[PDB]
RNA sequence: UUGACAUUGUGAAGAGACGUUUCUUUACUUAUUCAAUGAAGCGGAGCUGGAAUUCAUUUUCCACGUUCUAGCAUUCAAGGUCCCAUUCGGGGCUGAUCCGGGUU
RNA sequence: GCUUGUGACGGCCCGUGAAAAUCCACAGGAAGGAAUAGUUUUCAUGCCAGGUCGUACUGAUAACCGCAGCAGGUCUCCAAG
RNA sequence: GAUGGGGAAGCUCCGUUUCAAAGGCCUGAUUUUAUGCAGGCCACCAUCGAAAGGGAAUCCGGUUAAGAUUCCGGAACCUGG
């Protein structure tokens, strides 16, 4: 009031000390920064084979929250109960018949690579997930072709670390569960309803469609305008 | 044979020029956001001698847009341009002397100093004593500006290439006689070891493709193809023509 | 000077050290004669501006 | 989210730096004062002209270990004789060992203290 | 120094080799190559506003902090406005439009 | 007068004749400050400490290099009638 | 001339801020404590390289067979606390 005065200032060419902005857009980040933000775009640019293209395709959060919460529905023991179950069994199958058969046969999700690949072989698994972001890709590519082959519902799930919840680990790569209890038997095929339509059905036109493009923002617009207005 | 002695100008050493009583290296301003939309105004604070180059330095300080501090960049002096001068810089700087402008934002005809070569180089072409390049017609197909170089070569470069309106200082160095050894001596103390010269022919064979003698003469043609090998190349090198000429003028 | 009182190391006076008398002087001068001018400056912009 | 950073420059994120806590330790031992007293002093220099300068001087004239500085020679006279010393002057003998000039102050009397030590 | 093959990728004009496909002028930028900067202000769209055409509409243009002077320009900025009951200290939103994270 | 220091000038250059540590000063005004008391240690005075290595002598028609106590070589200051 | 690096079969060669995530100062909080932390600007910067370049400060008299601007005597100055 009447003794504090106002005192702009000019922040234009030529006077005033520039005033401290945002520059996150033009920090020199360190080298491992830019190069992982860089194998997204060169990987964006250049048309990508379908069969990598296949990808990118995840899963919406509903279909997935879906799977996520029949899948919890089996989690493999943990350290303890298989801790038990053995001196359950062994002290005890071990001083009396039945070869081990003092536990009830159980109900797991099913995980590992070379496992669950053989189980797609033999025409047992009933349901596939499998991450979006495996790296090296190749672990996987041929996953979706796989099950497509021997008519196993796959879905190309997104989180290769949401798996790893799934089997109480780090990152679980695939999950596919194959014997199910009979309650659970309804939510399996309405799953692999939504699933089937979203995926194995739609991969003969997948595999016919590249991806990539795109010319990255600044290269985009020059391209827009110059068929908006030179249009 | 030995090895001669344009060959040994190569691994630095003894060759080297000499620079310790340099000012600073001549350049522009960075072409920061200032001089690319606006202006910017510094003072000529001293134009000041730099050793080894006649045509003088003018120490031009300016303000830092984006810190409270003076920041002084060192320009090759313009002629005419004083101390306390104001020193416009941008694209929106006024024609006038001294100042420094895109080549586009120039009409036809302007005559500039130290202009780039690429834009934001800050610096490479007409800096010796008295040289100039001179607009000769722009060309809005890629912000294109077509200059003639002191040499006589026209040669086109962006719009957004800098020069200083004006000539380099230095007047007519050349034109007072040298007459004695010591005065070519300091000259070339201030610069690099490249005085006295020995002639070739008064050398022997070892040293020199015209060392022979018993009679001091080149023995072969003395104008050498351009390629030939380091080691042969001493003399009238890819030389077009050769002799006297009394020629007038350039290639416009 | 480190070993010396202030009064050696200074006039009083702006600049004490730093500048002298007449750049001091000139120094003042230059600035009002701006500073006013500066106003005067913007009110003939401010005329002409209304004019249009 | 997005987070401000007015500076162009990335620099070293600031990180813990835990501190060292061994295990077994280096020395099992560790080494007890090597340059104590009986080591820094060795040996009385009574040439006829460092006598001179006892009986003269009142200066006390040891050959000192050519380890030890003008302080720690200081530091044992005092301990080893029970005297209060003013300064220490030091060179080294060309024979390379070290001789230290101990000038003692006004309450001594180096001479006594010479022949208390017992030499003259 | 000259050719070839490899590093080598996408879109087109033609003149051609019998809609694919290899040939000369040529658009792309992500490979590679050059330079700068303490990676600052790029790129797209808007607030404001002076004209226009349309026989009315948004169909676009134009402009949007510094030039008599060898001063001065810095403390997240004064102002404005919100909160903490606010002793003194802070903070936030504007001041200083939004939007892409392609440093240029 | 001689040697040397030093000042105000003057001639000369297509030669215009180092750097850094270091010391100070100004601009700035953050912040801290009194009345029964507080400000200041760029004013005077007072207190303590200042380590390590070199230090002799020759330096030349004999202490250096020229196989040597060699008519050679080897940088410099002081300078009486 | 070390260092992120980049060459080279390799002894090593190149580059010296070089295409690098390259730090250390003031100080409040806290008065569990002499300290973790909370304000924060500042900083393209190893080191080596001058006993003639730059550079904190000592003088006179007396003294030894041989040392002295270093010892004695007297009188000073600088630096750091």
């Amino acid at each position: 009031n009447p003794l504090t005065h106002s005192t702009p200032k000019n922040f234009g060419i030529g006077q005033a000390v520039q005033p401290k902005r945002n520059l996150s857009r033009y920090v020199k980040w360190p080298e491992y920064v830019r190069v992982q933000r860089q194998k997204k775009i060169l990987s964006i640019r250049l048309k990508v084979p379908p069969t990598i293209a296949q990808f990118q395709y995840t899963l919406d959060r509903n279909t997935a929250a879906e799977t996520f919460k029949l899948f919890n529905k089996y989690r493999p023991e943990t350290a303890a109960e298989k801790k038990e179950r053995l001196t359950k069994e062994a002290a005890a199958v071990a001083e009396a018949k039945s070869k081990q058969d003092a536990s009830p046969k159980p109900y797991a999700v099913k995980y590992g690579l070379n496992h669950v690949v053989a189980l797609i072989e033999n025409k047992k698994a009933k349901l596939v997930l499998i991450a979006n972001d495996v790296d090296p890709i190749e672990l996987v590519v041929f996953l979706p072709a796989l099950c497509k082959k021997m008519g196993v519902p796959y879905a190309i799930v997104k989180g290769k670390a949401r798996l790893g919840t799934l089997v109480n680990q780090k990152t679980s790569a695939v999950a596919a569960l194959t014997e199910v209890r009979a309650e659970d038997e309804a939510a399996l095929a309405k799953l692999v309803s939504t699933i089937d339509a979203n995926f194995a059905d739609k991969y003969d036109e997948v595999k016919k469609h590249w991806g990539g493009g795109i010319l990255g923002n600044k290269a985009q617009a020059k391209m827009d305008k110059r068929a908006k207005n030179s249009d | 044979g030995r090895v001669i002695r344009n060959q040994r100008k190569g691994a630095g050493s003894i060759f080297t020029s000499h620079t310790r009583l340099r000012q600073g290296a001549a350049k522009l301003r960075t072409l920061d956001y200032a001089e690319r939309h606006g202006y910017i105004r510094g003072i000529v604070k001293q134009i000041v001698h730099d050793s080894g180059r006649g045509a003088p330095l003018a120490k031009v300080v300016f303000r830092d847009p984006y810190k409270y501090r003076l920041r002084e960049e060192i320009f090759i002096a313009n002629e005419g341009v004083h101390t306390g001068q104001f020193i416009y810089a941008g694209k929106k700087a006024s024609l006038n002397v001294g100042n420094v402008l895109p080549l586009g934002s120039v009409p036809e005809g302007t005559i500039v100093s130290n202009v780039e070569e690429k834009p934001g180089d800050r610096g490479a072409l007409a800096r010796a004593s008295g040289n100039y390049v001179i607009i000769i017609g722009h060309n809005p197909d890629e912000n294109k500006t077509r200059v003639r170089l002191p040499s006589g070569a026209k040669k086109v470069i962006s719009s957004d290439a800098r020069g200083v309106i004006g000539v380099i200082a230095g007047g007519g160095r050349v034109d007072k006689p040298l007459l004695k050894a010591g005065r070519a001596f300091h000259k070339y103390r201030l610069k690099r070891n490249s005085w006295p010269k020995t002639r070739g022919v008064a050398m022997n064979p070892v040293d020199h493709p015209h060392g022979g003698g018993n009679h001091q003469h080149i023995g072969k043609a003395s104008t050498i193809s351009r390629g030939a090998v380091s080691g042969q190349k001493a003399g009238l090198i890819a030389a077009r023509r050769t002799g006297l000429l009394r020629g007038s003028q350039k290639t416009q | 000077y480190a070993t010396v009182s202030k009064t050696h190391k200074t006039v009083s006076r702006a600049y004490g050290g730093s500048r002298c008398a007449n750049c001091v002087k000139e120094r003042i001068i230059r600035a009002f004669l701006i500073e006013e001018q500066k106003i005067v400056k913007k009110v003939v912009k401010e005329q002409t501006e209304a004019a249009k | 989210a997005l987070k401000v950073r007015t500076s162009a420059t990335f620099r070293l994120p600031k990180t813990l730096k835990l501190a060292r806590a061994p295990k077994y330790a280096s020395k099992a031992v560790p080494h007890y004062n090597r340059l104590d007293s009986y080591k820094v002093i060795e040996q009385p220099i009574t040439s006829e002209t460092a006598m001179k300068k006892v009986e003269d001087g009142n200066i006390l004239v040891f050959q000192v270990s050519m380890k030890a500085n003008k302080y720690q020679i200081k530091k044992a006279v005092k301990e080893l004789y029970e005297v209060d010393v003013l300064k220490v002057n030091t060179l080294v003998r060309p024979n390379g060992t070290k001789k230290a000039y101990v000038r003692l102050t006004a309450d001594y009397d180096a001479l006594d203290i010479a022949n208390r030590i017992g030499y003259i």
